């Protein structure tokens, strides 16, 4: 068949490649792969403690799944030039300290990178799961300065309740394409063991939508 | 004082710089060229299709006897293959899955593979055990990788997303020599026929033609509007064409230290990704955004023959030593060759 | 890298026995397996092959249906076992490793044997027409071989191997195809040939590559050698 | 600043070492890039194509 | 002759939708998964079963069977094959999106293309074996007038076998279809409506529109071959009204075919990233 014994014994070993290639493609198919942002001085470092020189991969299990966590800080190149390469990831996960609305300021710098990163043209559809973390002492830190001190046109009441909830809708602000992608909220503490059912549950939604998004129910 | 007194040396220098160029052009390349003949529609057909890569391809490279290729994906897979029959000669797993550019020892012994984890990996195709190994891990840089390239095989140069190139030592591991100028970070480098000098090209807008023996950068050249992403030699070493985000290609001289042609078209807005020319000199392969790829007849810059078939960005483009087919990648995670 | 073979020893006429060859050093399961044997007096022939994988078997026609060749990967041995076992079934037994791919060296670690002695058409032929050659060191030999039919193919191999054997151990790649050098091997020896006939040239000999010189084909199934050309003094 | 001070001293003597080369006018480096064009017309396959006989990827 | 008419423009209509399916379950082989798998044999099931027409509608016209018992064996085979195996893969389509739904981490390795293959198969077989009896008891017989093809049971079994063709329709056309579907599109709703949405809210008006179709469709189809297998029993004498329930088969018959051309409709077009396929495919 114009095929040598050597010729086809390299088609074999090609086509033993390939089912390896199948198998390894087939089985990456079937992880979470979230994607970890935020400010300096933010919660990454310990939602990582809670959950589980470039880039800090982490990996996880938990209900039947198995999530892969990639901790990009410290790229300190542009940003724009190397985002592209997470085109296609489940959900981002984006943490802000509260407790930077007094140390422009912090929580400005954090919004104005939430935007940036919200409404970029590669996460048009990406979920995002926005972690408001240290709130623990953030109850403290407005006992005295209040909020007005970073937003000056807040002019409700300088209780918790009601300060957190104003930055929450703050930061759920922002968001352009309100039609194609939710943002999800979440108020934890360094002590807290329901940060991983959050996610679980959020990527959960996020798994169910494109699946009506593929069997054609959308 | 100080400060501002070198700052407006720094100026007058820029001044003289300019006056020397301006006083240097006496008659652009387009008017010695409109006597030539032009070529006609490059029609170029698609004759393989290597399709066992499942993620976006990043980068391939030739191999030097113009039949073995090196292609890096992003579901973790560096992949060897065997252009004339298609076949799979290898596949590397990689320990990281963000890989950005990939090159192919002028040898066949080694290949080399480098992306976000600031880490360019020698992988040894000949060893004596049957599988390919891990020879070397440089580790030295603080940005992301864009592209590397050996001269032999014992010294790579890789250029980083923190503005700095590094020319390399394989056996020690330790950085041979350091290059710096660029403010912003680098994404492509090119070495010449012979191994002496080599271009970069950087988002700050500029390509520095460094000397590799020295160390020193010779020359700077300044013509894009925005990030430069694909750089690549004339086949003598005296010039070279660069591609930015600004939608057009520029075919910069080294002797007369100016650009010389641009490659612009209305319809095209889109920023190219890759480049590369032909064995003549003559054509210019542009891959671009629009999913498409552009051939270009460099010593008149009008758009002789179009590339379509791709479904997705090409990434990748590389021409082959003898100058017969043109491998190109893409975002759709398909290789293919054209002649 | 190094392959144990073990088994053999006396068998009675149409008995049975397992010879085994444990591998060590290498990725076994991404090599494909031969087990070639050698007459008390006679030169070498190809027995069995099983491929990577086990997804291909061949045998010589002369053994088919009688032997079972059978690779275990995770255990890394390589099986043969032989039923009925007549008494021209009496020899030294190399399992010698093979990996195929482009610009690949096969055959090119051979084992070290293992002795099983017996109480009581379309082939391509290698003739070598030489049995024995006196030379001196430092002189340059030329042992020749042709062929049945042109072993260059149309993709423009040439697929001839030449070999080595010394006196008392298993033999060694010389050359892995028609003009290309294996690896570990000084750069004395060098092939040449066209069509039906090939030429291996010894620029200067010494005292350790005296012995005996075999030939190959891999262009078709069954693999033949010639007979040994013998170097002696 | 001491360190901008250095950063500007550096700048100026990578300016000063670059701005003293010799160029040639572009005339002469058109028409080498020409010259070499042309030169190598006939062994380019992708400028004119090679018959299918001799293409290895037919 | 107002049949004809009807059935060109579901002969068309059908075909033309099927074969858009086709091409592009086809030519987008990256979307290679459970649910393209059972929507591409969907398209098959109704290819076939419209494949039928030209006979009937020629047939009708001429009034004179101009064809062998083979070819009859034939037609019989696929007018019955098509019909249990398009029921067999609405069947299967409902399965996959509640398991794409409900249970959407388990799906993850539950909803493979091996899996679709492997049970694609199992259901042509059944459908091919539920056709079987009226692939073995087709016979054209040529009256003096003209030729008729029907089916023909021993005269002593013949109320068994018209009953029995009757239940396997109704049972696996009607009442185990519906019943999944109800329990199966509970499920998802369920799912739909915890989290508000305007796209949740288009996705269960959908399942109402593709659960009442089905219904309306199939319930007079059924509801009549029942009535056919009774007319000693529903009739004060036999083929009183035969003229009134033969017209009623006839128009159950389109109702049919009707439903084979609505099955790309509302499983296939409505889904955005099919949409979105066919465009870039009328481009290239
Ligand atoms: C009963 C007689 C008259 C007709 C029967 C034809 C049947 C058996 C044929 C027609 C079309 C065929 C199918 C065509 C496409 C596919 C999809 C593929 O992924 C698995 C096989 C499968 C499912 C085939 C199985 C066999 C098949 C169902």
């Amino acid at each position: 068949c114009t095929l040598s014994a050597e010729d086809k014994a390299a088609v074999e070993r090609s086509k033993m490649i390939d089912r390896n290639l199948r198998e390894d493609g087939e089985k990456a198919a079937r992880e979470v792969k979230l994607l970890l942002l935020g400010a300096g001085e933010s919660g990454k470092n310990t939602i990582v403690k809670q959950m589980k020189t470039g880039i800090v991969e982490t990996h996880f299990t938990f209900k039947d799944l198995h999530f892969k966590m990639f901790d990009v800080g410290a790229q300190r190149s542009e940003r724009k030039k190397w985002i592209h390469c997470f085109e296609g990831v489940t959900a981002i996960i984006f943490c802000v300290a509260l407790s930077d609305y007094d140390l422009m300021n912090r929580m400005h710098a954090s919004m104005k990178l939430f935007d940036s990163i919200c409404n970029n043209k590669w996460f048009t559809d990406t979920s995002i799961i926005l972690f408001l973390n240290k709130k623990d002492l953030f109850e403290e830190k407005i006992k005295k300065s209040p909020l007005t001190i970073c937003y000056p046109e807040y002019a409700g009441s300088n209780t918790y309740e009601e300060a957190a909830a104003y930055i929450q809708c703050q930061f759920e602000d922002l968001n352009k394409r309100k039609d194609t992608k939710e943002i999800y909220t979440h108020f934890t503490c360094s002590t807290d063991t329901k940060n991983v059912q959050f996610v679980f549950d959020a990527v959960t939604d996020v798994i169910i939508k494109n699946n009506l998004k593929d069997c054609g129910l959308f | 004082s100080e400060l501002d007194q070198l700052r407006q040396e720094a100026e007058q220098l820029k001044n003289q710089i300019r006056d020397a160029r301006k006083a240097c052009a006496d008659a652009t390349l387009s008017q010695i060229t409109n006597n030539i003949d032009p070529v006609g529609r490059i029609q170029m057909r698609t004759r393989r299709t290597l399709r066992g890569h499942l993620a976006k391809i990043y980068a391939m490279h030739w191999g030097t006897d113009s039949r073995l290729l090196v292609s890096a994906s992003q579901d973790g897979k560096l992949i060897i293959w065997d252009s004339y029959t298609t076949n799979k000669v290898h596949a590397i797993p990689l320990r990281s899955s963000w890989v950005m550019t990939c090159a192919y020892a002028p040898s066949g012994n080694y290949v080399a593979c480098g992306g976000l984890d600031n880490i360019c990996s020698i992988y040894n195709l000949k060893t004596r055990e049957g599988n390919v190994r891990v020879s070397r891990e440089l580790a030295g840089h603080t940005g992301y990788l864009s592209c590397c390239r050996f001269l032999d095989d014992n010294q790579i140069v890789t250029s980083s997303g923190d503005t700095t190139c590094a020319l390399w030592d394989i056996e020690t591991g330790q950085q041979t020599t350091t290059f710096t100028g660029h403010t912003g970070d680098v994404m492509s480098l090119s070495l010449a026929p012979d191994t002496r000098l080599f271009v970069s090209g950087a988002c700050d807008a500029s390509a520095k033609l460094w000397d590799v023996r020295e160390g020193m950068c010779r020359q700077t050249f300044t013509g894009h509007e925005s990030d430069i992403n694909a750089i690549c030699f004339f086949p003598n070493g005296n010039a070279f064409a660069t591609g930015s985000d600004d939608a057009t290609c520029r075919l910069f001289d080294l002797r007369a230290d100016q650009e010389l042609m641009t490659y612009s078209h209305d319809n095209i807005i889109c920023g190219i990704t890759s480049v590369s020319f032909s064995k003549s000199g003559r054509l210019l392969l542009a891959g671009y955004d629009d999913f498409n790829c552009n051939v270009w007849d460099a010593l008149k810059a009008d758009r002789a023959g179009v590339l379509a078939g791709h479904d997705n960005r090409v990434s990748c483009l590389g021409v082959t030593d003898d100058g017969m087919a043109v491998a190109t990648g893409s975002w759709d995670s398909f290789l293919k060759i054209w002649n | 890298v190094q392959l144990v073979e073990s088994g053999g020893g006396l068998v009675q006429p149409g008995g049975s026995r397992k010879l085994s060859c444990s591998a060590s050093g290498f990725a076994f399961s991404s090599f494909g397996m031969h087990w070639v044997r050698q007459a008390p007096e006679k030169g070498l022939e190809w027995v069995a092959y099983i491929s990577s994988g086990s997804g291909t078997i061949y045998y010589a026609d002369t053994v088919k249906g009688r032997f079972t060749i059978s690779r275990d990967d995770p255990k890394n041995t390589l099986f043969l076992q032989m039923t009925s076992l007549r008494s021209e079934d009496t020899a030294m037994y190399y399992c010698v490793r093979s990996i195929y791919y482009y610009g690949s060296s096969p055959f090119d670690f051979w084992g070290q044997g293992t002795t099983l002695t017996v109480s009581s058409g379309s082939d391509i032929v290698m003739t070598q027409a030489t049995s024995s050659v006196p030379v001196t060191p430092g002189e340059s030999v030329s042992i020749s071989c042709r062929s049945s039919k042109s072993l260059l193919h149309s993709n423009g191999n040439t697929y001839l191997y030449w070999f080595l054997q010394r006196p008392g151990q298993s033999p060694q790649l010389l050359i892995y195809r028609m003009s290309n050098l294996a690896s570990g091997v000084p750069d004395r020896f060098s092939g040449s040939g066209s069509g039906t006939a090939f030429t291996l040239t010894i620029s200067r000999l010494e005292a350790e590559d005296v012995g005996v010189y075999y030939c190959m084909q891999h262009l078709e199934y069954p693999l033949t050698f010639g007979a040994g050309t013998k170097l002696e003094l | 600043n001491t360190a901008s001070i250095a950063q500007a001293r550096k700048l100026v003597e990578q300016l000063k070492m670059e701005a003293n080369i010799d160029r040639i006018k572009v005339s002469k480096a058109a028409a080498d890039l020409m010259a070499y064009c042309e030169a190598h017309a006939k062994e380019d396959p992708l400028l004119t194509p090679v018959p299918a006989s001799e293409n290895p990827f037919r | 002759q107002l049949l004809p008419p009807l059935y060109s423009l579901v002969f068309v209509i059908g075909l033309v939708g099927n074969i858009l399916v086709v091409l592009v379950l086809v030519q987008y082989k990256r979307l290679k998964n459970m649910t393209s798998i059972y929507l591409l044999n969907l398209a098959i099931s109704d290819l076939l079963f419209l494949f039928t027409l030209p006979f009937w509608i020629d047939y009708k016209l001429k009034d004179d069977w101009v064809f062998g018992d083979a070819m009859c064996k034939i037609l019989s085979g696929f007018y019955y094959t098509g019909l249990y195996s398009e029921i067999f893969f609405i069947i299967l389509l409902t399965i996959d999106r509640y398991l794409a739904i409900v249970h959407a981490v388990f799906a993850l390795r539950a909803r493979t293309v091996t899996f679709g293959v492997i049970t694609s198969i199992i259901i042509w077989a059944l459908a091919i074996l539920a056709s079987m009896p009226g692939l073995y008891f087709s016979k054209t017989q040529w009256e003096f007038t003209h030729h008729t093809c029907s089916l023909h049971f021993p005269h002593e079994s013949l109320r068994e076998w018209k009953l029995f063709q009757a239940l396997k329709l109704n049972l696996f056309g009607l009442v185990l279809p519906l019943l999944v579907m109800i329990i199966c599109y509970t499920g998802i709703i369920k799912i739909l409506l915890r989290r508000p949405n305007e796209k949740k809210s288009k996705a269960v008006r959908l399942i109402f529109v593709i659960m009442i179709i089905f219904f309306l469709f199939w319930t007079p189809y059924n509801l009549t071959i029942l009535i056919s297998v009774f007319q000693d029993f529903l009739f004060t004498h036999e083929c009183e009204q035969s003229r009134h329930l033969d017209l009623a088969v006839q128009v159950t018959e389109v109702i049919a075919y009707t439903h084979c051309c609505v099955n790309p409709v509302i499983y296939a077009f409505v889904g955005e990233r099919f949409r979105k396929y066919l465009r870039q495919l009328f481009h290239r």
